[PDB]
DNA sequence: CCCTGTCTGGCGTCCTCTCACCCCATG
DNA sequence: CATGGGTGCGCCAGACAGGG
């Protein structure tokens, strides 16, 4: 009933972090959708490493930033407190659209 | 002429005194002495004889009539009778919840688990009656959906 | 407090109270939308006396 | 009752120091509104004074 | 106004020990 | 399941009429 969008950097902390945010709510609202993984954004910018001429020698970056999905079944009012309120792991956003 | 009066019931058995004293109306055949019966008070259409005085008292479930007196009962001195219809009849219609959370609006939450919470809208949805907002929980502003009535204008 | 079965014994208080409550929020609802002098007039002496 | 005869904002909490369910319990706090439930934080006796 | 009759209120011993039973009713 | 509305006590005493 209530999408639970999240998004972080590293992908061994979103995918550990999903296994809390589920038991905390299945221990209480005890029916959970599934948790759903999201196509990441891989931002890329490669750009000049040296401070004058061989615009040659470039360096490769990337940001890979990921999104999971959960989409909790029950709006009951304690499991909405154990999840609205409750936020873990800083460093990974999380955002919920009811 | 039929004026109208009140008649009070024992709260809860209302449309039964309604109908007992249809009944009572077409066994006393006093027909020309009644014209309706509205509706814990009945309204009567009525005229005031003694006789049908006595007629209404009798009927079962009735305490008697609300006047100035009761030699002579009052009959409407309407100071809101209009006003309590007009009202019902709006509100039944639909409520008046005016959007509090409005686009780029900060707003304040006091139902559900968000009560006792500030926050801003977001996004609004007056087709959907509903108001965009995030309420700060742990620091992170959690976007929640409130009604109008549940939140309230900051 | 409830007694051994379960069901509450609920002192007399309780019903004073309620009572006034329950006159008091018909009363304002007869100040909202409302009703004639005669139905306040009663609404306001069944306050009084409860 | 949320708002009635046996409140909890207008009062306090049935519970000593439990605001109202999932908020409270331990002794760290003492205070704060319950976000789920309009409610005091303090002890069993200090309904009988308020 | 000065006495006379009426009308309502206020009150009546202290400790204990069991028992029984606490709002229908219903569209 | 919610809510909604008897007729055996007797004295004292002072306030309220009621004559007087």
């Amino acid at each position: 009933r209530i999408r639970i969008r999240l998004k972080a950097f590293d992908h061994r902390l979103i995918d550990q972090a999903t296994a809390e945010i589920v038991e905390t709510a299945k221990r209480t609202g005890a029916q959970v959708r599934g948790p759903i993984p999201l196509p990441t954004r891989k931002e890329r910018f490669t750009v000049l490493i040296s401070p004058h001429v061989n615009k040659d020698a470039r360096d490769q970056y990337e940001i890979r930033t990921h999104l999971r999905l959960v989409d909790i079944v029950e709006p009951t009012e304690k499991t909405v407190d154990a999840l609205m309120r409750l936020d873990l792991a800083a460093g990974v956003d999380v955002q919920i659209s009811l | 002429k039929k004026r109208w009066y009140v008649v009070q019931a024992f709260s809860g058995f209302e449309g039964r005194v309604a109908t007992s004293l249809r009944e009572h109306i077409k066994l006393h055949n006093m027909e020309d002495l009644f014209g309706e019966v509205m509706v814990g008070y009945v309204l009567v259409q009525m005229v005031m004889n003694d006789a049908s005085w006595h007629l209404v008292r009798s009927v079962p479930r009735v305490m008697g009539f609300i006047g100035g007196t009761s030699d002579r009962p009052a009959p409407i001195s309407d100071k809101e009778v209009d006003a309590i219809m007009n009202r019902l009849q709006q509100v039944g219609d639909k409520p008046r919840p005016k959007t509090l959370f409005e686009p780029g609006e900060m707003v304040r939450v006091n139902d559900g688990p968000f009560a006792d919470f500030n926050g801003v809208v977001e996004e609004v949805d007056y087709e959907k009656s509903r108001l965009k907002v995030s309420v700060s929980i742990f620091g992170r502003a959690t976007p929640v959906e409130l009604d109008f009535s549940q939140v309230e204008k900051a | 407090v409830p007694l051994d079965g379960g069901r509450f014994a609920t002192s007399d208080l309780n019903d004073l109270y309620r009572r006034v409550i329950n006159r008091n929020n018909r009363l304002k609802r007869l100040l909202d939308l409302a009703a004639p002098d005669i139905i306040v007039r009663n609404e306001k002496r069944m306050l009084q006396e409860a | 009752e949320r708002d009635g005869l046996f409140c909890a904002r207008i009062f306090g909490p049935v519970k000593d120091y439990e605001c109202l369910c999932g908020k409270y319990k331990r002794l760290k706090h003492r205070g704060v509104i319950c976000e789920k439930c309009g409610v005091e934080v303090t002890q069993t006796k200090v309904r009988r004074e308020r």
